[PDB]
Protein backbone atom coordinates (compact mmCIF):
# COMPACT_ATOMS: atom_id res chain seq x y z
CA UNK A 1 0.00 0.00 0.00
CA UNK A 2 1.03 3.60 -0.68
CA UNK A 3 0.14 6.48 1.63
CA UNK A 4 -1.58 8.88 1.67
CA UNK A 5 -4.72 7.01 0.64
CA UNK A 6 -6.99 8.88 -1.79
CA UNK A 7 -9.67 10.72 0.14
CA UNK A 8 -12.39 9.02 -1.94
CA UNK A 9 -11.34 5.40 -1.31
CA UNK A 10 -12.92 3.23 1.40
CA UNK A 11 -11.06 2.88 4.67
CA UNK A 12 -8.76 -0.14 4.83
CA UNK A 13 -9.33 -1.84 8.18
CA UNK A 14 -8.86 -5.30 9.67
CA UNK A 15 -11.27 -7.18 11.91
CA UNK A 16 -8.77 -8.05 14.63
CA UNK A 17 -11.02 -10.58 16.37
CA UNK A 18 -11.18 -14.33 16.93
CA UNK A 19 -14.34 -16.44 16.99
CA UNK A 20 -15.13 -18.45 20.13
CA UNK A 21 -18.27 -20.18 21.39
CA UNK A 22 -20.41 -17.94 23.55
CA UNK A 23 -20.71 -18.71 27.27
CA UNK A 24 -24.30 -19.15 28.45
CA UNK A 25 -24.52 -18.53 32.19
CA UNK A 26 -26.32 -20.91 34.54
CA UNK A 27 -28.57 -19.63 37.35
CA UNK A 28 -27.63 -22.20 39.99
CA UNK A 29 -25.81 -20.20 42.70
CA UNK A 30 -26.81 -22.08 45.88
CA UNK A 31 -28.19 -20.30 48.93
CA UNK A 32 -26.45 -22.46 51.57
CA UNK A 33 -22.70 -22.99 51.68
CA UNK A 34 -20.87 -26.31 51.99
CA UNK A 35 -20.91 -25.91 55.79
CA UNK A 36 -24.71 -25.76 55.79
CA UNK A 37 -24.65 -22.02 56.52
CA UNK A 38 -26.63 -19.33 54.67
CA UNK A 39 -24.51 -17.58 52.06
CA UNK A 40 -26.28 -14.30 52.89
CA UNK A 41 -28.80 -13.05 55.47
CA UNK A 42 -31.14 -10.16 54.67
CA UNK A 43 -32.38 -7.70 57.30
CA UNK A 44 -34.91 -4.89 56.89
CA UNK A 45 -35.56 -2.04 59.31
CA UNK A 46 -38.97 -0.84 60.48
CA UNK A 47 -40.26 2.68 61.10
CA UNK B 1 8.66 25.16 54.26
CA UNK B 2 6.66 27.07 51.66
CA UNK B 3 4.93 23.84 50.58
CA UNK B 4 3.27 21.24 52.79
CA UNK B 5 1.95 17.75 52.06
CA UNK B 6 -1.65 17.39 53.22
CA UNK B 7 -3.82 14.28 53.50
CA UNK B 8 -7.38 14.26 52.16
CA UNK B 9 -9.44 11.77 54.17
CA UNK B 10 -12.51 9.99 52.81
CA UNK B 11 -15.73 11.10 54.49
CA UNK B 12 -17.14 7.59 53.99
CA UNK B 13 -15.04 6.60 57.04
CA UNK B 14 -13.38 3.82 55.04
CA UNK B 15 -9.85 4.95 55.92
CA UNK B 16 -8.78 5.74 52.35
CA UNK B 17 -6.90 8.96 51.71
CA UNK B 18 -5.20 11.02 49.02
CA UNK B 19 -2.06 13.14 49.41
CA UNK B 20 -1.46 16.43 47.61
CA UNK B 21 0.81 19.45 48.01
CA UNK B 22 -0.42 23.01 48.46
CA UNK B 23 1.09 26.25 49.80
CA UNK B 24 0.80 27.02 53.50
CA UNK B 25 -0.87 30.37 52.74
CA UNK B 26 -3.84 28.68 51.09
CA UNK B 27 -7.19 27.36 52.26
CA UNK B 28 -7.42 23.63 53.04
CA UNK B 29 -8.20 21.32 50.14
CA UNK B 30 -11.58 19.67 49.61
CA UNK B 31 -12.39 17.56 46.56
CA UNK B 32 -14.73 14.89 45.22
CA UNK B 33 -12.64 11.76 44.66
CA UNK B 34 -13.12 8.05 44.04
CA UNK B 35 -13.00 5.68 47.01
CA UNK B 36 -11.87 2.16 46.00
CA UNK B 37 -13.19 0.62 49.23
CA UNK B 38 -16.83 1.53 48.58
CA UNK B 39 -16.16 1.88 44.82
CA UNK B 40 -17.92 5.23 44.54
CA UNK B 41 -17.06 8.92 44.38
CA UNK B 42 -17.37 10.52 47.82
CA UNK B 43 -16.23 13.73 49.52
CA UNK B 44 -12.61 13.96 50.67
CA UNK B 45 -11.56 16.55 53.25
CA UNK B 46 -8.15 17.56 54.58
CA UNK B 47 -7.07 15.73 57.72
CA UNK B 48 -6.28 18.62 60.07
CA UNK C 1 36.17 21.05 31.92
CA UNK C 2 38.42 24.08 32.34
CA UNK C 3 40.48 25.91 34.98
CA UNK C 4 37.53 24.91 37.18
CA UNK C 5 36.53 21.31 36.53
CA UNK C 6 32.86 20.92 35.55
CA UNK C 7 31.81 17.31 34.87
CA UNK C 8 29.29 17.59 32.02
CA UNK C 9 28.27 14.14 30.75
CA UNK C 10 24.58 13.56 30.08
CA UNK C 11 22.73 10.29 29.58
CA UNK C 12 22.08 9.69 25.85
CA UNK C 13 18.45 10.33 24.97
CA UNK C 14 18.65 8.31 21.73
CA UNK C 15 16.13 10.28 19.70
CA UNK C 16 15.14 9.66 16.10
CA UNK C 17 13.80 6.79 14.04
CA UNK C 18 13.23 3.44 15.75
CA UNK C 19 11.58 1.86 12.69
CA UNK C 20 12.27 2.44 9.01
CA UNK C 21 9.97 2.30 6.02
CA UNK C 22 8.25 -0.99 5.20
CA UNK C 23 9.34 -2.43 8.57
CA UNK C 24 6.85 -4.66 10.36
CA UNK C 25 5.45 -3.38 13.66
CA UNK C 26 2.75 -4.40 16.14
CA UNK C 27 0.62 -2.21 18.44
CA UNK C 28 2.65 -0.23 20.96
CA UNK C 29 5.96 -0.24 19.07
CA UNK C 30 7.79 3.09 19.07
CA UNK C 31 8.50 4.37 15.56
CA UNK C 32 10.03 7.82 16.18
CA UNK C 33 11.19 9.67 19.30
CA UNK C 34 11.34 13.45 18.94
CA UNK D 1 -6.34 -24.23 69.06
CA UNK D 2 -9.24 -22.17 67.77
CA UNK D 3 -8.46 -22.74 64.09
CA UNK D 4 -7.90 -26.49 64.45
CA UNK D 5 -11.17 -26.96 66.35
CA UNK D 6 -13.20 -24.91 63.87
CA UNK D 7 -11.74 -26.95 61.00
CA UNK D 8 -12.83 -30.38 62.25
CA UNK D 9 -16.04 -28.92 63.73
CA UNK D 10 -17.70 -28.03 60.40
CA UNK D 11 -19.42 -30.53 58.08
CA UNK D 12 -17.93 -29.05 54.89
CA UNK D 13 -14.66 -30.81 55.77
CA UNK D 14 -16.50 -33.84 57.20
CA UNK D 15 -14.72 -33.15 60.47
CA UNK D 16 -15.02 -35.74 63.21
CA UNK D 17 -16.23 -32.99 65.58
CA UNK D 18 -19.08 -31.83 63.33
CA UNK D 19 -21.56 -34.01 65.23
CA UNK D 20 -21.20 -31.58 68.15
CA UNK D 21 -22.93 -28.85 66.11
CA UNK D 22 -26.63 -28.12 65.84
CA UNK D 23 -28.28 -27.95 62.40
CA UNK D 24 -28.27 -24.15 62.69
CA UNK D 25 -25.07 -23.62 64.65
CA UNK D 26 -21.88 -22.28 63.08
CA UNK D 27 -18.47 -24.01 63.23
CA UNK D 28 -16.73 -20.83 64.38
CA UNK D 29 -16.16 -20.52 68.12
CA UNK D 30 -16.67 -16.73 68.02
CA UNK D 31 -18.87 -15.84 65.05
CA UNK D 32 -22.57 -16.68 64.86
CA UNK D 33 -25.12 -16.94 62.06
CA UNK D 34 -27.18 -13.71 62.16
CA UNK D 35 -30.96 -13.78 61.97
CA UNK D 36 -32.99 -12.37 59.10
CA UNK D 37 -36.25 -10.46 59.35
CA UNK D 38 -37.87 -7.17 60.38
CA UNK D 39 -36.91 -6.45 63.99
CA UNK E 1 -9.91 -26.67 80.35
CA UNK E 2 -7.41 -24.35 78.64
CA UNK E 3 -8.24 -20.69 78.13
CA UNK E 4 -10.72 -20.08 75.33
CA UNK E 5 -11.16 -23.57 73.90
CA UNK E 6 -11.71 -25.44 77.17
CA UNK E 7 -14.97 -26.69 78.63
CA UNK E 8 -17.07 -23.69 79.58
CA UNK E 9 -14.47 -21.27 78.21
CA UNK E 10 -15.37 -18.87 75.40
CA UNK E 11 -13.04 -17.62 72.68
CA UNK E 12 -12.27 -13.91 72.92
CA UNK E 13 -11.73 -13.07 69.25
CA UNK E 14 -9.14 -10.83 67.66
CA UNK E 15 -9.47 -7.06 67.88
CA UNK E 16 -10.41 -6.76 64.20
CA UNK E 17 -13.11 -9.41 64.78
CA UNK E 18 -14.64 -7.92 67.93
CA UNK E 19 -14.88 -4.49 66.26
CA UNK E 20 -16.03 -5.85 62.89
CA UNK E 21 -19.71 -4.94 63.30
CA UNK E 22 -19.02 -1.53 64.84
CA UNK E 23 -16.60 -0.98 61.95
CA UNK E 24 -19.13 -1.69 59.20
CA UNK E 25 -21.86 0.23 61.03
CA UNK E 26 -19.65 3.33 61.03
CA UNK E 27 -19.14 3.11 57.26
CA UNK E 28 -22.86 2.56 56.69
CA UNK E 29 -23.67 5.52 58.94
CA UNK E 30 -21.36 7.69 56.82
CA UNK E 31 -22.64 6.72 53.37
CA UNK E 32 -26.25 7.38 54.39
CA UNK E 33 -25.19 10.97 55.17
CA UNK E 34 -23.07 11.25 52.02
CA UNK E 35 -25.82 12.85 49.86
CA UNK E 36 -26.73 15.50 52.43
CA UNK E 37 -23.04 16.18 53.07
CA UNK E 38 -22.22 16.77 49.39
CA UNK E 39 -25.20 19.12 49.02
CA UNK E 40 -23.92 21.24 51.91
CA UNK E 41 -20.43 21.19 50.40
CA UNK E 42 -21.60 22.03 46.87
CA UNK E 43 -23.83 24.75 48.36
CA UNK E 44 -21.53 26.36 50.95
CA UNK E 45 -18.63 26.13 48.50
CA UNK E 46 -15.11 24.74 48.52
CA UNK E 47 -13.70 27.99 49.94
CA UNK E 48 -16.20 28.69 52.74
CA UNK E 49 -16.06 25.11 54.05
CA UNK E 50 -14.86 24.82 57.65
CA UNK E 51 -16.13 21.42 58.92
CA UNK E 52 -12.88 19.52 58.38
CA UNK E 53 -12.02 16.22 60.12
CA UNK E 54 -9.54 16.03 63.00
CA UNK F 1 -65.63 31.06 28.33
CA UNK F 2 -62.29 32.27 29.70
CA UNK F 3 -63.05 31.01 33.21
CA UNK F 4 -63.60 27.51 31.81
CA UNK F 5 -60.23 27.52 30.05
CA UNK F 6 -58.59 28.81 33.24
CA UNK F 7 -60.32 26.06 35.22
CA UNK F 8 -58.95 23.62 32.65
CA UNK F 9 -55.52 25.21 33.14
CA UNK F 10 -55.79 25.01 36.94
CA UNK F 11 -57.20 21.48 36.77
CA UNK F 12 -54.32 20.25 34.61
CA UNK F 13 -51.81 21.79 37.02
CA UNK F 14 -53.56 20.72 40.23
CA UNK F 15 -53.95 17.25 38.71
CA UNK F 16 -50.23 17.06 37.97
CA UNK F 17 -49.31 18.27 41.46
CA UNK F 18 -51.51 15.48 42.82
CA UNK F 19 -49.95 12.78 40.63
CA UNK F 20 -46.52 14.34 41.21
CA UNK F 21 -46.96 14.13 44.99
CA UNK F 22 -48.17 10.53 44.74
CA UNK F 23 -45.02 9.67 42.78
CA UNK F 24 -42.77 11.45 45.28
CA UNK F 25 -44.49 9.45 48.03
CA UNK F 26 -43.64 6.12 46.40
CA UNK F 27 -40.06 7.20 45.70
CA UNK F 28 -39.40 8.18 49.31
CA UNK F 29 -40.91 4.81 50.25
CA UNK F 30 -38.58 2.88 47.94
CA UNK F 31 -35.55 4.88 49.09
CA UNK F 32 -36.50 4.11 52.70
CA UNK F 33 -36.58 0.35 52.08
CA UNK F 34 -33.34 0.35 50.06
CA UNK F 35 -31.32 2.36 52.60
CA UNK F 36 -32.74 0.22 55.42
CA UNK F 37 -31.98 -3.17 53.90
CA UNK F 38 -28.93 -5.00 55.26
CA UNK F 39 -27.37 -7.97 53.45
CA UNK F 40 -24.93 -9.88 55.67
CA UNK F 41 -22.78 -12.14 53.49
CA UNK F 42 -20.50 -15.03 54.44
CA UNK F 43 -17.05 -13.53 53.83
CA UNK F 44 -14.37 -15.61 55.56
CA UNK F 45 -13.61 -17.43 58.80
CA UNK F 46 -17.37 -18.00 59.05
CA UNK F 47 -17.94 -14.26 59.57
CA UNK F 48 -20.95 -12.28 58.35
CA UNK F 49 -20.86 -8.61 57.39
CA UNK G 1 -19.93 6.53 -1.02
CA UNK G 2 -16.95 8.53 -2.33
CA UNK G 3 -18.76 11.80 -1.59
CA UNK G 4 -22.20 12.59 -0.21
CA UNK G 5 -24.03 15.89 0.25
CA UNK G 6 -27.64 15.20 1.31
CA UNK G 7 -30.37 17.27 -0.31
CA UNK G 8 -33.49 16.02 1.51
CA UNK G 9 -34.48 15.48 5.13
CA UNK G 10 -34.90 11.94 6.49
CA UNK G 11 -36.04 11.25 10.06
CA UNK G 12 -36.55 7.61 11.02
CA UNK G 13 -38.60 6.42 13.99
CA UNK G 14 -39.07 3.05 15.69
CA UNK G 15 -42.52 2.41 17.17
CA UNK G 16 -43.38 6.11 17.28
CA UNK G 17 -40.19 7.16 19.10
CA UNK G 18 -37.95 9.44 17.04
CA UNK G 19 -34.31 8.33 17.18
CA UNK G 20 -31.42 10.76 16.90
CA UNK G 21 -28.94 10.34 14.03
CA UNK G 22 -26.26 7.90 15.10
CA UNK G 23 -27.90 6.56 18.27
CA UNK G 24 -27.37 3.05 19.61
CA UNK G 25 -30.79 1.38 19.71
CA UNK G 26 -31.78 -1.79 21.55
CA UNK G 27 -32.27 -4.90 19.43
CA UNK G 28 -35.85 -5.23 20.69
CA UNK G 29 -36.67 -1.68 19.56
CA UNK G 30 -35.27 -2.18 16.05
CA UNK G 31 -37.00 -5.54 15.47
CA UNK G 32 -39.75 -3.86 13.42
CA UNK G 33 -39.25 -1.78 10.30
CA UNK G 34 -38.90 1.95 11.02
CA UNK G 35 -41.01 4.83 9.70
CA UNK G 36 -39.29 7.48 7.60
CA UNK G 37 -40.33 11.14 7.80
CA UNK G 38 -38.94 12.52 4.54
CA UNK G 39 -39.09 15.98 2.98
CA UNK G 40 -37.93 16.96 -0.50
CA UNK G 41 -37.34 20.59 -1.46
CA UNK G 42 -37.61 20.46 -5.28
CA UNK G 43 -40.85 20.38 -7.22
CA UNK G 44 -42.51 17.45 -8.94
CA UNK G 45 -43.03 13.76 -8.29
CA UNK G 46 -40.23 11.20 -8.39
CA UNK G 47 -39.49 7.56 -7.57
CA UNK G 48 -37.27 6.91 -4.55
CA UNK G 49 -35.20 3.88 -3.58
CA UNK G 50 -34.53 3.07 0.07
CA UNK G 51 -31.62 0.86 1.16
CA UNK G 52 -30.57 -0.07 4.70
CA UNK G 53 -27.01 -1.41 4.80
CA UNK G 54 -25.06 -2.84 7.73
CA UNK G 55 -21.47 -1.74 7.13
CA UNK G 56 -19.70 -3.53 10.01
CA UNK G 57 -20.53 -7.22 9.58
CA UNK G 58 -17.45 -9.13 10.85
CA UNK G 59 -16.05 -11.81 8.53
CA UNK G 60 -13.70 -13.77 10.78
CA UNK G 61 -12.76 -16.13 7.94
CA UNK G 62 -10.88 -13.37 6.08
CA UNK G 63 -10.29 -11.02 9.05
CA UNK G 64 -12.28 -8.15 7.55
CA UNK G 65 -15.71 -6.54 7.56
CA UNK G 66 -18.45 -7.10 4.99
CA UNK G 67 -21.66 -5.31 4.09
CA UNK G 68 -25.19 -6.66 4.46
CA UNK G 69 -28.47 -5.23 3.20
CA UNK G 70 -31.29 -5.21 5.75
CA UNK G 71 -33.95 -3.62 3.50
CA UNK G 72 -34.34 -2.74 -0.17
CA UNK G 73 -37.27 -1.18 -2.00
CA UNK G 74 -37.66 0.75 -5.25
CA UNK G 75 -40.33 2.63 -7.20
CA UNK G 76 -41.61 4.62 -4.22
CA UNK G 77 -43.44 7.68 -5.62
CA UNK G 78 -42.84 10.84 -3.62
CA UNK G 79 -43.75 14.52 -3.87
CA UNK G 80 -42.86 17.52 -1.68
CA UNK G 81 -46.34 17.28 -0.11
CA UNK G 82 -45.84 13.77 1.31
CA UNK G 83 -44.41 13.41 4.81
CA UNK G 84 -44.51 9.88 6.26
CA UNK G 85 -43.44 6.54 4.80
CA UNK G 86 -43.78 3.27 6.73
CA UNK G 87 -41.42 0.66 5.30
CA UNK G 88 -43.83 -2.08 6.39
CA UNK G 89 -46.44 -0.88 3.87
CA UNK G 90 -44.21 -0.52 0.79
CA UNK G 91 -45.83 -3.49 -0.96
CA UNK G 92 -49.53 -3.28 -0.08
CA UNK G 93 -50.48 0.32 0.74
CA UNK G 94 -47.63 2.36 -0.74
CA UNK G 95 -46.67 1.67 -4.35
CA UNK G 96 -43.25 0.04 -4.48
CA UNK G 97 -41.24 -3.08 -5.20
CA UNK G 98 -39.69 -4.59 -2.07
CA UNK G 99 -36.54 -6.47 -3.05
CA UNK G 100 -35.76 -7.49 0.53
CA UNK G 101 -38.07 -7.14 3.56
CA UNK G 102 -36.88 -5.73 6.87
CA UNK G 103 -34.22 -7.84 8.58
CA UNK G 104 -33.89 -7.16 12.33
CA UNK G 105 -30.50 -5.55 12.97
CA UNK G 106 -28.23 -7.53 15.27
CA UNK G 107 -24.62 -7.66 16.43
CA UNK G 108 -22.76 -10.67 17.78
CA UNK G 109 -21.10 -10.34 21.17
CA UNK G 110 -17.61 -8.88 21.37
CA UNK G 111 -17.73 -7.05 18.05
CA UNK G 112 -17.81 -3.23 17.94
CA UNK G 113 -21.05 -1.41 17.26
CA UNK G 114 -22.59 -1.82 13.81
CA UNK G 115 -23.65 1.13 11.66
CA UNK G 116 -27.05 0.78 9.96
CA UNK G 117 -26.86 3.30 7.12
CA UNK G 118 -30.28 4.27 5.76
CA UNK G 119 -29.94 5.58 2.20
CA UNK G 120 -32.65 7.19 0.07
CA UNK G 121 -31.79 7.36 -3.63
CA UNK G 122 -33.56 9.13 -6.49
CA UNK G 123 -34.41 7.43 -9.77
CA UNK G 124 -34.19 9.40 -13.00
CA UNK G 125 -37.44 10.48 -14.69
CA UNK G 126 -39.29 7.54 -16.18
CA UNK G 127 -36.79 4.96 -14.87
CA UNK G 128 -38.83 2.25 -13.13
CA UNK G 129 -36.65 -0.56 -11.80
CA UNK G 130 -37.94 -4.04 -12.59
CA UNK G 131 -39.22 -6.00 -9.61
CA UNK G 132 -37.34 -9.12 -10.70
CA UNK G 133 -34.09 -7.41 -11.71
CA UNK G 134 -34.10 -5.88 -8.22
CA UNK G 135 -34.56 -9.24 -6.48
CA UNK G 136 -31.86 -10.85 -8.64
CA UNK G 137 -29.22 -8.35 -7.52
CA UNK G 138 -29.48 -9.86 -4.02
CA UNK G 139 -29.64 -13.52 -5.09
CA UNK G 140 -25.88 -14.24 -4.99
CA UNK G 141 -24.54 -11.18 -3.16
CA UNK G 142 -23.10 -11.51 0.35
CA UNK G 143 -21.14 -8.22 0.38
CA UNK G 144 -23.64 -5.59 -0.75
CA UNK G 145 -21.92 -2.56 -2.29
CA UNK G 146 -23.98 0.62 -2.57
CA UNK G 147 -21.36 1.85 -5.04
CA UNK G 148 -22.12 -0.95 -7.50
CA UNK G 149 -25.84 -0.99 -6.80
CA UNK G 150 -25.95 2.73 -7.60
CA UNK G 151 -24.14 2.73 -10.95
CA UNK G 152 -25.99 -0.35 -12.23
CA UNK G 153 -29.47 1.16 -11.78
CA UNK G 154 -28.25 4.75 -12.30
CA UNK G 155 -29.39 6.10 -8.93
CA UNK G 156 -28.52 9.25 -7.00
CA UNK G 157 -28.24 9.33 -3.19
CA UNK G 158 -30.25 12.24 -1.78
CA UNK G 159 -31.35 11.35 1.76
CA UNK G 160 -29.56 9.72 4.67
CA UNK G 161 -29.92 8.81 8.33
CA UNK G 162 -28.07 6.53 10.73
CA UNK G 163 -28.47 4.39 13.84
CA UNK G 164 -26.13 1.93 15.55
CA UNK G 165 -26.70 -1.47 17.15
CA UNK G 166 -24.60 -3.63 19.46
CA UNK G 167 -25.04 -6.79 21.50
CA UNK G 168 -27.69 -6.37 24.20
CA UNK G 169 -29.71 -8.55 26.56
CA UNK G 170 -32.39 -8.95 23.88
CA UNK G 171 -30.10 -9.78 20.97
CA UNK G 172 -30.20 -13.51 21.72
CA UNK G 173 -33.98 -13.93 21.64
CA UNK G 174 -34.41 -11.66 18.61
CA UNK G 175 -32.23 -14.01 16.57
CA UNK G 176 -34.36 -16.96 17.70
CA UNK G 177 -37.70 -15.49 16.60
CA UNK G 178 -36.39 -14.71 13.11
CA UNK G 179 -34.05 -17.72 12.93
CA UNK G 180 -30.84 -15.72 12.49
CA UNK G 181 -27.61 -17.73 12.84
CA UNK G 182 -24.50 -16.69 14.73
CA UNK G 183 -25.89 -15.96 18.21
CA UNK G 184 -23.71 -18.79 19.60
CA UNK G 185 -20.47 -16.98 18.73
CA UNK G 186 -18.35 -14.51 20.68
CA UNK G 187 -15.50 -12.31 19.44
CA UNK G 188 -12.31 -11.79 21.45
CA UNK G 189 -9.69 -9.17 20.65
CA UNK G 190 -6.76 -10.63 18.73
CA UNK G 191 -3.59 -10.69 20.84
CA UNK G 192 -0.19 -9.68 19.46
CA UNK G 193 2.48 -11.28 21.62
CA UNK G 194 5.98 -9.86 21.91
CA UNK G 195 8.12 -10.37 18.80
CA UNK G 196 11.33 -10.57 20.83
CA UNK G 197 12.82 -14.06 21.27
CA UNK G 198 13.53 -15.35 24.79
CA UNK G 199 16.90 -14.44 26.31
CA UNK G 200 18.88 -15.27 29.44
CA UNK G 201 18.28 -13.09 32.49
CA UNK G 202 21.17 -10.74 33.26
CA UNK G 203 22.50 -9.46 36.57
CA UNK G 204 24.34 -10.57 39.69
CA UNK G 205 21.13 -11.80 41.33
CA UNK G 206 19.76 -13.38 38.14
CA UNK G 207 22.82 -15.53 37.41
CA UNK G 208 22.73 -17.02 40.93
CA UNK G 209 19.15 -18.33 40.97
CA UNK G 210 20.07 -22.02 40.62
CA UNK G 211 20.95 -24.56 43.33
CA UNK G 212 24.66 -24.02 42.63
CA UNK G 213 24.70 -20.80 44.68
CA UNK G 214 22.52 -22.17 47.48
CA UNK G 215 24.86 -20.56 50.01
CA UNK G 216 24.06 -17.17 48.42
CA UNK G 217 20.27 -17.56 48.21
CA UNK G 218 20.04 -15.08 51.10
CA UNK G 219 20.83 -12.39 48.50
CA UNK G 220 18.98 -13.78 45.47
CA UNK G 221 15.58 -14.91 46.78
CA UNK G 222 12.45 -13.14 48.02
CA UNK G 223 13.64 -9.81 46.63
CA UNK G 224 11.07 -7.03 46.85
MG1 LIG H 1 27.73 20.64 40.33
Amino acid sequence: DKLPYPKDAPRKRKLGLVAVPRKVEEVEKPTMSASGLPLFVTRHETI
Amino acid sequence: SRIINVRLISMAMTGYFYTFTRPRTSLPMSMLKYDPIVRRKVLFLEQK
Amino acid sequence: GAYRLKPKRTIPKKLGAKKTGDQYVIPGNIIYKQ
Amino acid sequence: SRWDIEYYRDPAHRGYLSHQLAPGESPSLYFKVPTGGEK
Amino acid sequence: RVKGTGVGEKVKGHKHERTLVAKMEKRREAMLAMPDLIREWKKVGKRNWTKFPK
Amino acid sequence: VIAELIKEKLAARAEYNARQSALRKLQQQKMLARRGTRVLRLMNNYSYR
Amino acid sequence: LPAFDPTMDVKLSFRGYQVSPGAILDSRVTEVAPTLRMQVFDKGERLLTVVVIDSDVPDVTHDNFKRRCHFLAANIPWDPSKTVLSLRSVGDRVEGDVGKPWLPPFAQKGSPYHRLNVFVLEQKPGAKIDGEALKKHLENRENFSLKGFREKFDLEPVGFNLFRSEWDEGTAEVMERHGIPGAEVEFKRQKFASLKPPRKARGWEAKRQKPKYKSLWKYVKRIA
